[PDB]
């Protein structure tokens, strides 16, 4: 009956005709967006950036963790000799939670309090809105390349139980799957360059 | 390796190895222990 | 992308079934099993092998041509059932389906075996020990069918596959069991391909869907070519022991079920491209091995399948007929057409 | 100048965290549910050919 | 003060940065894991033909480069001292989105092309200069997404 | 070198 | 295993007549022909 | 602002300076991996017929030509202080080009693929596959069409 | 007090409940898929059974990870605490929840593949630890990152 | 009075509802799941019925979990409480209800494998009990979380 | 009408009333309707077992009379003035009744269509269905003690 589809369905009939509504009886701009993102406090942007940046990384971790070590155990089976040799395919999909550690440790130690007043200024609405994308962006950018470096690495193992001068040759791929977690870091750690504490 | 040398006293040597086993599985379904003669030193040790 | 759902419940299984297909025998050990000169020296070379210590504990002499398959097939089944047994959701339902196959010929070789007025358990052997069933030996009683599926069919779950077979209401004789055969099969390779195409998963759905237009395209030109002898049929008949699925269904299968000699076979398959390079040849079902190996090769390149247990499996029992061809030659002196054993890997 | 009288900026955020909480638990028992047993290796067939 | 530059306008700007990254790394991870799938299918029959079959995996590392360049052309644009009004905040999300659905897109067509390409190549030899032609032919969608948003970037900028 | 063998570690690792 | 088995088979074929009884054995039944302890159990069909 | 210039209007045009680039691209890349993926299953057996199949991954990539065209034309018209009725025209006129182009590039990939598997068998049938491949990118050509007659008009007699 | 408002506590109270529903909702995980692995495998080898429940005692330590940071959250939220302790108590509780649900998955699917092929290869005892192992620190990073965050709770509040 | 607004006590009456909804919810999962499995190996075993009656009765102890807590709950509501007395009570019923359903799962999953497995090896039954206890704390780390947490609800409230 | 007494505050007890029945009724109609084919598979083969299946029956008809007994103790609280205090308590107490009635009706079913197709092979499994019937029926139970003592309170000191 797809369920899910019925409320999302229900969700955007709602939202049609509450907007509809809104704009025949003459009060559109009483839907401000941008009067939320002035009135909700910086540091909701800021602990939610560092938690989804932390937690995100850690399941694209798990993710790549899970679908190589499962194919790595199997394939062990009728040739052991693969465990020790492709051990760093799990190395490179936990490498992507220790960036997630360092960008939760650069990120909070801009975590100061402010004041009453001066509370919602140019630059501490800047550093919420900062510390947000970038915890999204390296979040993500992790969950992905842990996906995809787990791929490879259940594929590297399948290859070295088959033949052994194969798994330098597969090992290539893992190492281009690998620098789109430090491209995600590169761009966290520049997001967040010029936001200050919240002073 | 049907071609080597050496390969018809492999096949009367495992063909006791055969026996031997089936010997020790039947000393299976009426427990039997096994002798178990513990002097390693008749075979191996000093003097080599 | 497939693969990341697919080793939740599946790594393990698919690891385990690509190392073995990793002791497949190449060209070059079929070579070195040919030239072996007793059947001692086929053992010697065997063991060097992934079969390796399978006929220990046999002996030198009592070493016969159907030993070697039996055994060689009883590992193939523990195999198969040690697979089966670490599976789960439509895994399962997967090689349960694979299963019911081997369940079809099992039926009809008891009902055939009942007329003949043989023994029970000379029926029981020679039996496929994969497809079992455990109310399979009660099919030895009450000749005609209405006394057959009304007792112990309907609780099997071959019980769907009988609804185009009630048009007879008398005892059977070897045409009418095969009628019966060739029905249910239909009715399982359509069924097959409704699980098939529903429920599992792009890559093994389109490989699972091309290898069984194959198994049905095989059963087609069979039947075609084992009705214009000495039997009368009807052409209406004749389409209902067709399956409905393949790549040469909605045109070929209404020629092949008009076809009135050997030319009207031959002018059938000639539109169809795969095809038609076959009915000139030496054997025709050395084409049909040869193209199935093929097949099964290129499932084996998808990596997150399960495809992958059909082509293994399939192979394996490929590599059980060639051993046998090898050592009827080997214990008959006949190694002037040894060297027609198929091999791809 | 304010947001709402009823949709206020402390309601919001308190149903956002809400909203963020219910989908990945959502999602998670999701991941519970589609959990299987593997039946055979738990019982053991006759086959009286084998 | 400025009824032009109100202060939410950087969410905009740096909403456009994340959807550049992450939606470029996404195609470009799904360029690179289907892909490899057939390189390392055909390496149990054919293992010689694989250091020559590496090109998908090369055809779709360039597609974070895109997405890298315009992140990083963005997040030169923001300040928390400069004036940054809501036109270049829409721009830098326009950009966004343009490089990132474009590099989404780019990237699963190599990894389709580049599967069934490379598990199709054991068998013929001569089919290697018609993949490298239909892979230039999908990669040049991401150059199209990066054109449109270094043009948003310097037009929003003023 | 020669070491003892404990058949029960060679009747099971054959068949 | 199989008393189920056959009393649903025998009440397909008596149609609903049968007079099947059944009792246990507490005690397994070493068998050759398999290698398990197969637990049994009588039975006693009634029928004309 | 202006009542007739509010600060929010270029947002509208860019969404749709985005939405151009956005659906022409996922039509082009369905296009061309529908396409290339018969090419490829085609030309193990007829590996003579690679070039002349691979028209059908050059009338995909028409579309992201037509999108960028678009997208570019939208761009010279953003500007910090124009009106909602620009917004609204540019949002109309990379609606129409994206998803008549997202239309387009389905039909070219489905009609490709079958039509590259079947000319393998019959040399005749590769003029009949070029023909319906007319039909199936007009349809772009269409959404370009007006997309540029709504552009024409964002900017004429505006205050 | 605008910089004390009363729902500042909910953010707290929310946030101590997401780090012990969470981290059991994965050793739940984690012991069930491993379990019946253990109970399938040990129908014909029931010698392994106690070296096979690893898993199962490595799925219970992130369920001890969630009830320390539960304890720790607990003891400082009260009626009149600020937004700033308060979102601060809500990233610790989400920090370690994602990162023991997480954790808990990896560690019951990788367990249930090597207590299954245990039986047949002894060597993948040690295997099956080494990967486990790199699957349980992922929780640990979690609490790592809530106790760094929960150091700076209520110092300087006022 | 802004700390004892007038919807105060609606949080506090679903958390008393929440606490025994879920925990019951998950003890019947346990329940079922295991009496199925019970039911079906003891048609040729039946002298395993009150060994193997374990696993439901443990499936019935989150139910006593959860009762106690929304008891506890229930005799501190009032029409004049506090939001943060709300907010305590709403956080202590979710944490036990929650992790009651994680252990409900687990207890039910591992016992309907263990009572079929421990029918063919007898030896198994002590590792059905060994992992049957790593699934039960999973509800008693939740029930001290919800006790620790209810035990601040009333201490400092004005 | 007033601050501390409003007037949509016997919305809350009137979906508290509803809901109590309606759920227990689920779950007694899920335990009826599943443990019911089982009786209808089982008592043709063996007849004389007939009255001894009925006790699932017996068991699920106990849970559609503790919705009843809670909805006709909330439904003389109900008033046109009550507090919100009083609302959001019958919502609570209908909340736990119903939906505990609806986890203990789901395994009462599961358990005991199950328990009646196996205990007439087997004999001596009808004190084993007997006994994991009641471990599911004093879920139920506890939900009826749980809304006893929310209705307990109610109006202690309300004003």
């Amino acid at each position: 009956f797809s369920f899910s589809h019925f409320l999302y369905y229900l969700v955007l009939i709602v939202v049609i005709v509450y907007g509809l509504y809104k704009l025949f009886t003459g009060h559109g701009s009483d839907i401000n967006f941008g009067k939320f993102l002035l009135r909700t406090s910086p540091y909701m942007w800021a602990n939610l950036g560092i938690a989804l940046c932390v937690g995100l990384s850690v399941v694209g971790a798990a993710w790549g963790i899970f679908i190589t070590g499962s194919s790595m155990i199997g394939a062990g089976v009728r040739a052991p000799r693969i465990t020790t040799k492709n051990l760093i395919s799990i190395i490179f999909c936990e490498v992507v939670a220790i960036y997630g550690l360092i960008i939760a440790i650069v990120f909070s130690s801009k975590l100061t309090v402010a004041t009453a007043e001066n509370m919602y200024s140019k630059s501490n609405l800047y550093t919420g809105y900062s510390l947000f994308w970038a915890g999204i962006t390296v979040g993500a950018s992790n969950l992905i390349c842990g996906i995809a470096v787990g791929i490879t690495g259940a594929t590297a193992a399948i290859s070295d139980a088959a033949d052994s001068a194969l798994f330098v040759k597969i090992l290539v791929i893992e190492i281009f799957g690998s620098i789109l977690g430090l491209l995600g870091l590169i761009v966290g750690l520049l997001m967040a360059g010029k936001a200050s504490e919240f002073q | 390796a049907f071609q080597r040398t050496f390969v018809n006293e492999i096949r009367r040597l495992d063909n006791v190895e055969r026996q031997y086993r089936y010997f020790y599985s039947l000393l299976k379904k009426h427990d039997i222990k096994l002798y178990e003669g513990d002097t390693d030193k008749y075979l191996d040790g000093s003097g080599e | 992308m497939e693969g990341v759902y697919f080793n939740i419940d599946n790594g393990f299984i698919e690891g385990v079934v690509r190392g073995y297909r990793n002791g497949l025998l190449s060209n070059n050990q079929y070579i070195n099993l040919t030239q072996c000169d007793t059947l001692e020296d086929l053992k010697l070379q065997l063991s060097s092998t992934d079969y390796g210590n399978f006929l220990s504990s046999v002996s030198s002499e009592s070493l016969t041509t159907s030993l070697i398959q039996e055994y060689a097939s009883s590992k193939l089944y523990h195999e198969f059932n040690y697979i089966r047994d670490q599976s789960s959701g439509s895994t399962r339902k997967f090689m349960d389906y694979i299963t019911y196959g081997y369940m079809i010929d099992n039926v009809a070789l008891m009902i055939t075996g009942t007329i003949h007025d043989r023994d029970k358990g000379e029926i029981l052997q020679r039996c496929h020990p994969l497809g079992w069933f455990d109310t399979l030996p009660t099919l030895s009683v009450a000749t005609d069918l209405e006394s057959l599926y009304e007792t112990v069919l309907v609780d099997t779950p071959l019980a769907p596959y009988f609804k185009n077979c009630f048009d007879t209401a008398e005892e059977l004789d070897d045409m009418n069991i095969e009628i019966i055969r060739n029905k249910l099969y239909k009715a399982y390779l359509e069924d097959f391909y409704n699980f098939v195409t529903e429920e599992i998963p792009e890559p093994a759905k389109e490989c699972m869907q091309t290898l069984l237009g194959f198994e049905a395209d095989r059963r087609s030109i069979n039947i075609a070519l084992n009705s214009l002898q000495s039997s009368d049929i009807d052409p209406d008949l004749k389409s209902d022991l067709l399956p409905n699925i393949g790549k040469l269904y909605p045109l070929a299968t209404f020629h092949l079920a008009q076809a009135q000699d050997f030319e009207g076979v031959r002018a059938a398959l000639a539109n169809v491209y795969e095809y038609r390079g076959f009915l000139e040849t030496g054997n025709l079902e050395d084409h049909f091995y040869q193209l199935e190996m093929e097949l099964c090769r290129d499932a084996f390149t998808q990596q997150f399948a399960i495809s992958t247990v059909w082509a293994w499996m399939k192979s394996k029992e490929q590599e059980v007929r060639n051993i046998t061809w090898i050592a009827e030659c080997i214990a008959q002196n006949q190694r002037e057409r040894i060297n027609n054993y198929i091999s791809v890997y | 100048d304010i947001l709402s009288s009823i949709w206020t900026e402390g309601l919001l955020m308190c149903l956002i965290v809400s909203a963020l909480l219910l989908f990945i638990l959502i999602v998670a028992l999701s991941w519970i549910s589609n959990l299987d047993i593997t039946y055979g290796a738990l019982e053991k067939s006759t086959n009286p050919i084998k | 003060s400025n009824i032009y530059a109100p202060l939410y306008a950087p969410f905009f700007g740096f909403a456009g940065c994340a959807a550049a990254m992450v939606l470029s790394c996404l195609g470009a991870a799904i360029g690179t894991a289907k892909s490899g799938i057939g390189i390392a299918g055909i390496g149990t029959f054919k293992p010689e033909l694989i250091m020559k079959s590496l090109i998908p995996v090369v055809m779709s590392g360039i597609l974070a480069i895109y997405g890298l360049v315009v992140a990083v052309l963005i997040a030169g644009n923001l300040s928390p001292t400069e004036d940054y009004t809501l036109f270049n905040g829409f721009m830098h999300l326009s950009c966004g989105l343009c490089v990132g659905f474009a590099c989404l897109s780019s990237g699963y067509a190599i990894g389709m092309v580049g599967d069934v390409g490379v598990r199709k190549y054991m068998h013929q030899p001569r089919l290697f200069v018609g993949i490298v032609l239909i892979l230039i032919f999908s990669e040049v969608l991401g150059l199209y997404g990066m054109i449109v948003a270094l043009i948003l970037n310097t037009r929003g900028s003023e | 070198a020669f070491e003892y063998k404990d058949m029960e570690v060679a009747v099971a690792s054959a068949s | 295993d199989k008393v189920a088995t056959l009393e649903q088979i025998l009440w397909r074929v008596l149609r609903g007549n049968l007079f099947f009884k059944t009792v246990e054995i507490e005690q397994p039944v070493y068998d050759v022909k398999t290698r398990e302890y197969k637990h049994k159990n009588a039975f006693i069909v009634f029928s004309h | 602002m202006t009542e007739l210039c509010p600060v929010y209007a270029p947002f509208f045009g860019a969404i749709g300076c985005a939405s151009a680039i956005i659906f022409t691209s996922l039509g082009a890349a369905y296009g061309t991996a529908k396409s290339g993926v018969g090419i490829c299953a085609t030309c193990v057996l007829r590996p003579d017929l690679l070039f002349k199949n691979i028209v059908p991954v050059i009338m995909a990539g028409i579309i992201a030509i037509y999108g960028l065209v678009v997208s570019v034309l939208v761009c010279y018209s953003l500007g910090q202080k124009q009106a909602l009725y620009t917004g609204f025209i540019q949002l109309g006129a990379g609606l129409s080009v994206g998803l008549s182009g997202l239309a387009a590039g389905f039909a070219i990939g489905i009609v490709g693929d079958a039509g590259v598997r079947g000319s393998s068998q019959q040399p005749r049938l590769f003029v009949g596959m070029i023909l319906i491949l007319i039909f199936a990118e007009v349809l772009g050509l269409y959404g370009l069409i007006v997309a540029l007659l709504l552009n024409s008009r964002a900017t004429q007699d505006v205050v």
